[PDB]
């Protein structure tokens, strides 16, 4: 959980994971969010009513 | 009379054992022939031995008799049926005659169309998909990967992917193991997939 | 150009699809030499055991027909020892081992090789179950029909060899062994002596091979959820599937083999024509259209089951072990899985 300088190539890593990522027969939704990605997630508090 | 139509004289007629004893041409329409009745002497003796102390019935010793095939359904006579159903337009009164023989009986006919009936799902699905080429002409074709850098680099990106895999970042990612190993090699102007890639080689450009 | 029909060769243009997997791709191991070798090995191994079991059971029956059957464990042990040391048992074992070598190499090996040739390329779905087995059905049917009649010559040679031994010295050919009988029959009686009226054997072989190979291939993938999600024992599941496959094969094959008894062995009514005119095909049709199944299912176990099912079960197990039923599975969103990587994560 530290923002360190990347010695690799970020674009190369992104392309490689896009093209030939490793999957499995039993992969959780958390690690498989192909069709469940958006931007600006809606943040709410917990343990309180909202209209 | 013609011996060519007689099975006894004409040996070229293949007798159907499953229709022995049944002659559709001899039916009455309505059928009014009795072919079943009490049968004895097969397992139950016809004589009386209820009080015969010196005679004991052994049903296990059943003698074999002639096989009794199940009754064959009637077969249509084309000319006779067509004449019977035929009615003269403006020369016949519209009425039903008293005689019951005028009843329109159903008689089984040619069986060839029932082959197509049985094969209909295959034929119908073939027409739907293969004949109409639905949803497209490539879904049912044997899959072939695109040739090297074909049709355009923006779509294929074989060379850039190869360079990335051969680069430091690609090797590091492979070591991490999240990215699987490269599946093709760029030969002298051609792309060849590895035998473990589980895909066919790209079709030739001609 | 060369004869009346011309095999016109035509060229085509490039075509490709989004997905390069789950279709038909010939496996590198699917070759004439490798497939034939694996099939012959598995068939011979299965046939040796099958024929040894058949010989042992038949010798046990022969001994029991003259001596009382075992009453307890000690009596059973001595009975088995006596059967093993019987002179007839050793000769039967030798002859049936030769018969197994002939069968497993020319019939079961051919069946396995053809099945691998026609069904190696049917890829399965990654992280899923293979659908569209209707596509595989024609391949299995073609293989079964092609390899069905490869056992009738050997079976007829075996029957002739065993039936010659029971004739007087004057009328006995005097075959040294099963191999000698097989080599001599074609030149003495002719090639057609080993194929005449072969419909029962051919249909039996077809209904065995097709419903064994296809049913095992279907089950081993469709019931895989048991050990893929339920964490069951994969080997036990495969054994159960093989048992089901062989039982179904025996059930579907015995009725057609029953035609021999009905046509030749059933007593003939004096003065009346033969119920089937001596036609095994017509007898099989009658069996197919018969209302009562038990009538022609009688004698299923005492006559055919223990002579056919164990061999088929062993053949299925050996084929699975060697890899005649192994398919190639790759991810469809992987590098080689599809040609559109822009939507595999987006
Ligand atoms: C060695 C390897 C194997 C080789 C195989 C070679 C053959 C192909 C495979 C066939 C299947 C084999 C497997 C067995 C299946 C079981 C049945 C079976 O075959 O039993 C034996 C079968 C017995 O036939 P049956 O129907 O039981 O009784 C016949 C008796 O004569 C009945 O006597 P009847 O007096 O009571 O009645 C007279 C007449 C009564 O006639 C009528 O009622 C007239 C009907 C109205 C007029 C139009 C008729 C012609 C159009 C066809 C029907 C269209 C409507 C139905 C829609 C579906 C059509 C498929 O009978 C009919 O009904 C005859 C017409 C039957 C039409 C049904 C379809 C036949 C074709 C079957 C598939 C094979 C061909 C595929 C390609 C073509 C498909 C069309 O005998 C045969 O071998 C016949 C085979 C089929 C007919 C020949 C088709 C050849 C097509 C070639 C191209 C066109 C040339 C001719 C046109 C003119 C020149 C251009
Ligand atoms: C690969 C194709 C895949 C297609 C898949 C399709 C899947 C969907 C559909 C599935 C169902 C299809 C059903 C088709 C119609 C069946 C009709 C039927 O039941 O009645 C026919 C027939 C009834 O005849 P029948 O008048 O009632 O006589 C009854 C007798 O008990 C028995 O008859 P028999 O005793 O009078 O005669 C028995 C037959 C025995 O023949 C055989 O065992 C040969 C195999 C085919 C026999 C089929 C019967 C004969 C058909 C006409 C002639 C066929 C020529 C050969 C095959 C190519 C042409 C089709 O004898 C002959 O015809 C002549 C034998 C001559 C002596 C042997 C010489 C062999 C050649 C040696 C030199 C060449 C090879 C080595 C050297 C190579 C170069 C180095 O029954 C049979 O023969 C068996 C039918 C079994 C049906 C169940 C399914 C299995 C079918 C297997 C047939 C094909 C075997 C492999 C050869 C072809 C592919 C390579
Ligand atoms: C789930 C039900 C829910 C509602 C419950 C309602 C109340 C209770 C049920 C009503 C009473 C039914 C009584 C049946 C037994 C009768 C006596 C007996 O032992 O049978 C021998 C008896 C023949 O003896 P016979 O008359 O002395 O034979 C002299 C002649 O050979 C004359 O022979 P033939 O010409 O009649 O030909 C006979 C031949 C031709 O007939 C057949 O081949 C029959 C084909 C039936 C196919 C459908 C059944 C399921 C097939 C497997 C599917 C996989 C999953 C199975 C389990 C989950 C689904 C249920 O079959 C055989 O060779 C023998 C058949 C096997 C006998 C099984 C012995 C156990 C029976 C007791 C019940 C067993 C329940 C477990 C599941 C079934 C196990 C077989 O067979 C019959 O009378 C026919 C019925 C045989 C049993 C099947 C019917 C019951 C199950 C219905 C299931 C409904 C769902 C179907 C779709 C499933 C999709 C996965
Ligand atoms: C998903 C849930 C599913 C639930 C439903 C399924 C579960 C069962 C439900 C309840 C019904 C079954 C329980 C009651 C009956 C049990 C059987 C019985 O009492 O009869 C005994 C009887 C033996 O003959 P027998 O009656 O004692 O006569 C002796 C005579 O002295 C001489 O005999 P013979 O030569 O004169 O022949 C007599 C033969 C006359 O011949 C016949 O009738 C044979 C044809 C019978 C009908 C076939 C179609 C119906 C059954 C299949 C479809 C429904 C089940 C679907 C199952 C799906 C998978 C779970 O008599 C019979 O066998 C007829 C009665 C018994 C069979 C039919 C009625 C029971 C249903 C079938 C039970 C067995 C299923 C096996 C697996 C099936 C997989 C699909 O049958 C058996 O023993 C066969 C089953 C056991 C086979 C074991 C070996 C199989 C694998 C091959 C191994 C090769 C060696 C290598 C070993 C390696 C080891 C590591
Ligand atoms: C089970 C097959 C036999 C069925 C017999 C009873 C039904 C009558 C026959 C129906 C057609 C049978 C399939 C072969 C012919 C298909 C022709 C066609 O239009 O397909 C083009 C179509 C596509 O053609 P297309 O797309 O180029 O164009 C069609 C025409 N337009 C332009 C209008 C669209 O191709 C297919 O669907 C592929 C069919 C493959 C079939 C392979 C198995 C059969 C081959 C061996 C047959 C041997 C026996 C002879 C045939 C039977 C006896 C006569
Ligand atoms: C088993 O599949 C089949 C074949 O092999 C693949 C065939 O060859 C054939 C072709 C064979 C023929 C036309 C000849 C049939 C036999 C004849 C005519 C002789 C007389 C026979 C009889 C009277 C017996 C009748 C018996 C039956 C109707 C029962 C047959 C049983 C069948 C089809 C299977 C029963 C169910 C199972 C094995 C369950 C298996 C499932 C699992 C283990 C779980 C799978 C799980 C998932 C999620 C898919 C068929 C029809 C078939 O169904
Ligand atoms: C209930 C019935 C329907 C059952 C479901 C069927 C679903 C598919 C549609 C098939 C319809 C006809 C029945 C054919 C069954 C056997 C062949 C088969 O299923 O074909 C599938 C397979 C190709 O599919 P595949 O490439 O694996 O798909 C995924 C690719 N990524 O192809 C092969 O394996 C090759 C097979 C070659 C021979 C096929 C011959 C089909 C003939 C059909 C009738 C045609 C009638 C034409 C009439 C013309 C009239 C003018
Ligand atoms: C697959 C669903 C679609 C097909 C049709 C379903 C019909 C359902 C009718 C109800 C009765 C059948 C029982 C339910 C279906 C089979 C079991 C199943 O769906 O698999 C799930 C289950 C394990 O699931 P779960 O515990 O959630 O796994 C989490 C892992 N972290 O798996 C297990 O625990 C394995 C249990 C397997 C039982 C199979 C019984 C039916 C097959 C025919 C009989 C097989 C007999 C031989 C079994 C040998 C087992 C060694």
């Amino acid at each position: 959980k530290l923002l360190k300088q990347s010695i690799y190539d970020q674009t190369t890593q992104y392309k490689l994971i896009k093209k030939n990522k490793k999957r499995g027969e039993l992969i959780p939704v958390t690690l498989a969010r192909r069709i469940l990605r958006t931007k600006k997630t809606l943040v709410l508090p917990a343990h309180v009513n909202i209209t | 009379y013609d011996w060519r139509d007689d099975p006894k004289v004409n040996k070229d007629i293949e007798e159907d054992i499953r229709d022995r004893g049944w002659h559709p041409e001899t039916y009455d329409f309505p059928y009014t022939k009795k072919h079943d009745d009490w049968v004895f002497d097969v397992t139950m003796p016809s004589q009386n031995y209820q009080t015969d102390l010196t005679v004991n019935i052994h049903p296990e010793n059943k003698k074999m008799h002639v096989m009794k095939q199940v009754m064959r359904q009637s077969y249509w006579d084309a000319e006779h049926d067509m004449a019977h159903e035929y009615d003269y337009e403006s020369e016949d009164l519209d009425f039903q005659c008293e005689s019951f023989k005028s009843q329109h009986f159903r008689k089984k006919g040619p069986i060839s169309q029932y082959l197509i009936l049985g094969l209909l799902p295959i034929l119908y699905f073939g027409t739907e998909f293969f004949y109409n080429h639905y949803p497209d002409e490539d879904y049912w074709r044997v899959a072939h990967p695109p040739p090297l850098d074909y049709p355009d680099t923006d779509d294929t990106d074989d060379t850039e992917t190869f360079k990335d895999y051969k680069s430091f970042t690609g090797r590091r990612m492979v070591d991490t193991g999240i990215v699987d190993p490269l599946w093709y090699d760029i030969r002298e102007g051609k792309k060849v997939y590895y035998d473990w890639a589980g895909v066919n080689q790209p079709m030739e450009d001609i | 150009m060369f004869f009346e029909l011309e095999d016109i060769k035509r060229r085509h243009s490039l075509y490709w699809d989004i997905y390069n997997v789950q279709g038909w791709v010939r496996r590198p191991d699917s070759t004439l030499y490798n497939n034939v070798k694996r099939g012959v090995t598995a068939g011979v191994v299965a046939s040796l055991v099958q024929e040894n079991i058949t010989a042992l059971v038949e010798n046990c029956k022969l001994l029991a027909t003259k001596y009382e059957k075992p009453q307890n464990l000690r009596q059973a042990a001595t009975f088995m020892k006596e059967v093993f040391k019987l002179e007839n048992y050793r000769k039967a074992v030798w002859n049936r081992s030769q018969y197994a070598l002939c069968i497993g190499t020319f019939d079961i090996g051919a069946r396995l090789a053809t099945f691998r040739w026609l069904n190696n390329g049917w890829q399965r779905v990654f992280a899923g179950f293979e659908f569209n087995f209707v596509r595989k059905i024609p391949t299995t049917m073609l293989a079964a029909l092609f390899t069905a009649p490869f056992s009738v010559p050997f079976e007829l040679a075996r029957m002739a060899y065993y039936g010659d031994k029971t004739f007087p010295k004057e009328l006995q050919r005097g075959y040294s062994s099963y191999l000698s009988a097989l080599a001599r029959i074609p030149f003495e009686e002719g090639p057609y002596f080993l194929f005449k009226n072969s419909f029962p054997l051919i249909i039996r072989n077809f209904f065995q091979t097709f419903t064994l190979f296809y049913t095992y291939d279907f089950l081993k993938d469709k019931a895989s959820f048991a050990w893929r999600v339920g964490e069951q024992n994969e080997y036990a599941c495969k054994m159960i599937i093989a048992g089901i496959s062989t039982y179904l094969a025996a059930v579907f094959s015995y009725p057609w083999m029953v035609t021999r008894e009905m046509v030749d062995f059933w007593p003939k009514v004096p003065g009346a024509p033969c119920t089937f005119n001596g036609n095994y095909r017509k007898a099989a049709v009658w069996i197919w259209y018969h209302e009562f199944s038990g009538n022609y299912f009688a004698g299923f176990f005492t006559k055919y089951f223990w002579k056919a099912s164990p061999g088929m079960f062993l053949t299925l197990m050996l084929a699975d072990k060697v890899g005649l039923f192994d398919q190639t599975t790759v991810d469809n969103f992987g590098g080689a899985g599809n040609n559109s990587w822009e939507d595999t994560f987006v």
